[PDB]
């Protein structure tokens, strides 16, 4: 099966301004038996302003 | 500030308690993949010990004995001010969810609500913005008050300072 353990990315925000950047967010689904849930729950990439 | 580039920076309690000022485009997330029972609870604090300053509280539509008038609805708590329904995405317990709370311009707190259904996961997340009604000030606290939430996280975007080492606060010692 090999399930993600994290949920799937929400939706891009609107771009801040004039920083230029934008960030979407995800969250844990469970942490492995051996150490804990290492997929990345917050992104940022720039975008146009 | 904590880091060159935003990030959002885990914190190893039972509450986010901001030292400072909640400065624009920084924010404070709550996560969970659903609760047990009972309803779910998010609560900002201030001081003056602390007292309420506002509560998002969510019924489940699955649970047995939950008041039809209430059931899958979301009800914002002002202080008491009053009680007002909100228009929210998260329905039920077994829903995963997410509070993304931030200042828009330095006064009022809002925060971005994400619900996704854990038997249709691949569908992805729901999202509505709910102004809090409150305005910012210093030391706002950030928690959730619910039976058995499920994979609990807590973050700090990397431009705030919360508190990590206070063991009433439930801080990993």
């Amino acid at each position: 099966a090999g399930a993600s353990c994290t949920y799937v990315w929400s939706d891009w925000n609107k771009c801040v301004c004039p920083m230029g950047y934008q960030a979407r967010h995800a969250a844990v689904k469970f942490d492995y038996r051996n150490k804990p849930c290492d997929l990345p729950t917050f992104e940022t990439k720039a975008c146009s302003c | 500030s904590n880091a060159t580039f935003l990030e959002l920076v885990e914190v190893p309690c039972n509450s986010v308690h901001v030292q400072g000022v909640m400065t624009p485009n920084q924010m404070v997330k709550v996560t969970g993949a659903g609760w047990d029972n009972g309803v779910l609870e998010f609560y900002v604090t201030r001081p003056t010990s602390r007292s309420h300053l506002a509560s998002i509280m969510c019924y489940s539509k699955d649970i047995d004995g939950v008041p039809s008038d209430k059931a899958g609805k979301c009800f914002l708590k002002r202080f008491e001010i009053d009680e007002k329904e909100v228009s929210l995405p998260i329905k039920s317990h077994n829903d995963a969810f997410m509070f993304v709370c931030s200042s828009n311009d330095g006064s009022a707190l809002q925060c971005d609500v994400f619900a996704l259904d854990n038997t249709n996961s691949n569908d992805g997340w729901k999202v509505n913005t709910v102004d809090l009604g409150v305005s910012v000030s210093p030391d706002l606290a950030f928690g959730l008050t619910a039976d058995g939430v499920k994979v609990k996280k807590l973050y700090a975007s990397s431009g705030l300072t919360a508190i990590n080492d206070d063991p009433s606060l439930g801080c990993k010692a």
